[PDB]
RNA sequence: GCGGGGUGGAGCAGUCAGGUAGCUCGUCGGGCUCAUAACCCGAAGGUCGUAGGUUCAAAUCCUGCCCCCGCAACCA
RNA sequence: GUACGACCGCAAGGUUGAAACUCAAAGGAAUUGACGGGGGCCCGCACAAGCGGUGGAGCAUGUGGUUUAAUUCGAAGCAACG
RNA sequence: GGAGGUAUGAAAA
């Protein structure tokens, strides 16, 4: 998708057409929980109401039709999990560094005498 | 050694989040001033000028020195 | 209390270095009445001092606390159903008093093993304007600014 | 774009303080808040806040170009008079000071006491 | 026969879309209080109804089974 | 200030107006205390400012609880529990 | 000095 304008501009079209998708999903499903609710009422009825049973048929064929365009919302991507923990305990001195000098052969000394702690 | 570096954005700010809630000693080198900002750095080694100091938005200061 | 101010009792100099200060750092650092080991601790950090600093270990303490004590501290008022923080300026007294407490604190929680070492390391540090207590004071110092709305009370 | 003389409306209630400096014909030339300046809650009410808001307002006017200010002081607030010391400090000069809030002749009837 | 459900003590997520067992209330213990309530701090409590498959991996997918709830079990 | 009756009202309700039954009090003013999320003025390691502790761990000891043939009796907020 | 307007706590002693 190609979008006119800078990042946050995507960004600000994006999230309104993914909540514009979600909220026409929502309306779809909607419907269809309204005609299967309806046509489980009709499936649990006495097999004397002629009617109903009838007009449970007559709505089991909206309903499959229904479920054959209904949108499928896109799986969010899922984002990274990271629980980093320390199998031992730090101490008060973890590393100590004294007095290091360092130069690769044939160039400048990058520090000399470098001491940290 | 620049952990945010070929992270999408993202990615980077999970990385950084949970990297301030680690209980342990960090050395970290970052160009990315978002990333050292979540971290929460205590102390930055100025180089090459060997400066021990307690970190600060003084970082900007030898950015610009 | 009460009552109004009470006197406060005086210290002797110290024996060796003749200050009043060096004094004050044994009685902050000595612990059950062990005046000896307290002594004899600063003593040792003071030769650490002039041993890896040419300067003399005191005016190192003293440049250490001018970088420490701090100037406008925080006290807590209640103000109806708030409860909020209000700038103070320290009298000298009590500057004195936070410096050689966050000093003393500070080197305790140290890494190195020996606390002569501890204190000469931490002394040094803040004489040069770095370490835990330095952050001390400049954390007091922004609390103190952040919270400088409220100087009028 | 430049202006010499102008107003300087002072906006303070017991939660906020507005300055608006203006040219003499009324029109807006910058302005500031205690809001504004990140100041939140009861903070916003403080005559600080206020000093703060008038500083940045009178910095902002300076560098747009303006010398000589009238103040207008409207609302209860408590930094009213910050304000005015923190123009004068950042420069404008105080031509005049004057009072302009309203005072309704009876008129409408104000909101109930509180607490009842 | 048609559906709805079985996750901590209770009620609920999580199930679709496989990785890690949660929220609320409740219970136990300790605090605060003259004492109770409220409040504060700790802890426990389920291998997700059950048995098999699929998978590297199953609360999650598949199959059966057992329970509980509602409806139906016949119309001129 | 209810019921019945009556009058008034569009209505809401107003005016008039009981009895059965029930209690040994209800009540006004003022007094002395105590109390107040009333006020004023004071004091005490009361808080605040600090030092060191308890609550965490092992053990000593007392107490509760439980148990027991008995686990003797007494102490129970401060002011019972080395 | 005086006037009007501007959470719980059982029964009996
Ligand atoms: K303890
Ligand atoms: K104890
Ligand atoms: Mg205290
Ligand atoms: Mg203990």
């Amino acid at each position: 998708s190609i979008y006119e304008g800078d990042y946050y501009t995507y960004k600000k079209k994006y999230s309104e057409n993914q909540l514009l998708r979600e909220k026409m999903i929502i309306q779809q499903e909607k419907e269809v929980k309204e005609l299967a609710t309806f046509v489980q009422k009709a499936k649990q009825a006495s097999q004397t109401n002629h009617a109903l049973k009838r007009m449970g048929l007559e709505r089991a064929i909206r309903l499959d039709k229904k479920k054959k365009n209904l949108t499928k919302r896109d799986k969010v991507y899922k984002r990274v999990k990271m629980d980093i923990k320390p199998n031992r305990e730090v101490a008060r001195t973890p590393l100590k560094v004294e007095n290091v000098t360092f130069h690769y052969p044939g160039h400048p000394i990058l520090y000399k005498d470098l001491s940290f702690q | 050694d620049q952990p945010t570096n070929h992270l999408d954005p993202e990615t980077q700010s999970i990385i950084g989040a949970n990297f301030n809630l680690f209980e342990g000693t960090i050395i970290v080198v970052s160009h990315n001033p978002s990333f050292v900002e979540q971290i929460g750095i205590n102390r930055m080694l100025i180089l090459p000028s060997g400066n021990i100091d307690n970190y600060s938005p003084e970082l900007l200061e030898y950015y610009s020195n | 209390p009460r009552k109004g101010p009470v006197a406060k009792r005086d210290v002797l100099p110290d024996p060796i270095y003749n200050s009043k200060l060096v004094t004050r750092l044994i009685n902050r650092v000595m612990v059950d009445g062990k005046r000896g080991i307290a002594a004899n601790i600063i003593y040792n950090s003071f030769d650490i001092i002039k041993e890896s600093t040419g300067n003399d270990p005191l005016e190192v303490f003293e440049q250490a606390m001018k970088n420490v004590m701090p100037v406008l501290e925080v006290k807590a008022r209640r103000v109806g159903g708030s409860n909020y923080q209000v700038p103070v300026e320290v009298r000298p007294e009590r500057r004195t008093t936070l410096g050689l407490r966050w000093v003393v604190n500070y080197a305790r929680l140290r890494g190195e093993h020996t606390m002569e070492e501890r204190l000469a390391k931490e002394i040094m540090d803040a004489a040069n304007n770095t370490g835990a207590s330095v952050k001390k004071r400049e954390d007091t110092h922004k609390m103190a600014d952040a919270n400088r709305a409220f100087a009028h009370y | 774009k430049n202006i010499e003389s102008g107003v300087a409306h002072i906006h303070s209630t017991f939660n906020n303080t507005i300055v608006m400096i203006t040219d003499t014909h009324g029109n807006a030339l910058a302005w500031s808040s205690a809001g504004s300046l990140g100041f939140k809650g009861s903070k916003k009410s403080t005559p600080f806040a206020a000093q703060m808001a008038a500083e940045a307002a009178t910095k902002v006017a300076m560098e747009h170009g303006l010398k000589t200010v009238d103040v207008t002081v409207k609302g209860p607030g408590s930094g009213r008079e910050a304000a005015i010391r923190s123009l004068q400090a950042t420069g404008l000069e105080v031509t005049a000071i004057r009072d302009v809030t309203p005072v309704p002749h009876n008129g409408c009837r104000p909101p109930k006491r509180r607490r009842v």
